[PDB]
């Protein structure tokens, strides 16, 4: 996150760091005692070298670490250049006992609409400057949902955003998520309800003509339920 | 064209 603020430690206990060889790769959200939901493109890796670490604030600390038993990419995930259905479910090799620093975030009803103008936030350990370095501490940025049609404008995302995609803007031009922040959760409203998982932007993270976009969670709720084994 | 995962 560029221009973001350090979270009160452990105020977002549903946060996961997906890590390759002990180095932060993507955010994730714990949505069941045994499953973290993250971005599908984050899994273009040697699974053997990946871990999920829960209950963190400083990246430089143990936190509670899990091996991954399975990585279930949405059945219709389409990689870049499409980047359609960009979600993956990761099964922990253990079961979270909910505490004060580690607990799942509830899924939204499947009938949730992320309307334009909705006030949200997101958190991550992603880069704090263009071409810089990971944040050392968990951070947050407030974001508002933009109108998708306007976001699909030729000078913006060029007709390329689908109805399952949530288009985002910070309050100022120099605030944006950046490399490391994808997979992280977009939570919206007074109830800080799960509404999105961050996906992509442009190569320049603060590019105002290429605003950050998250995958909407609601349309995927029934697949998440099937996969994690409820209904 | 230019989607870049926050990878």
């Amino acid at each position: 996150i560029i221009g973001g603020r350090e979270v009160i430690p452990h105020s977002r206990p549903y946060m996961a760091s997906l890590q390759r060889n002990g180095s932060h790769l993507c955010g994730g959200v714990l949505v069941h005692p045994k499953w973290v939901l993250t971005a599908a493109h984050c899994l273009a890796q040697r699974m053997a070298q990946l871990r999920l670490v829960l209950g963190l604030h400083t990246l430089d600390s143990p936190g509670l670490t899990f091996h991954i038993k399975a990585a279930i990419q949405h059945p219709r995930y389409k990689p870049v250049p499409a980047l359609e259905n960009n979600l993956a479910l990761l099964q922990l090799d253990g079961k979270v006992k909910p505490s004060r620093t580690i607990r799942p975030l509830a899924l939204p009803s499947k009938r949730q609409v992320v309307a334009a103008g909705t006030r949200c936030s997101m958190a991550g350990w992603g880069l704090t400057h263009q071409g810089g370095r990971l944040s050392r501490v968990l951070r947050e940025l407030d974001l508002q949902v933009l109108d998708t049609r306007m976001c699909n404008n030729s000078r913006f995302w060029n007709g390329s955003l689908s109805p399952s995609m949530v288009c985002l803007a910070a309050d100022s031009k120099d605030q944006a998520p950046c490399k490391g922040d994808s997979g992280g959760p977009l939570v919206c409203g007074k109830g800080r309800v799960l509404a999105g998982v961050l996906s992509f932007s442009s190569r320049v993270c603060t590019d105002i003509f290429k605003p950050p976009v998250a995958t909407a969670v609601a349309p995927y709720v029934s697949w998440i339920r099937k996969v994690t084994g409820r209904s | 064209s230019g989607k870049v995962p926050l990878s």
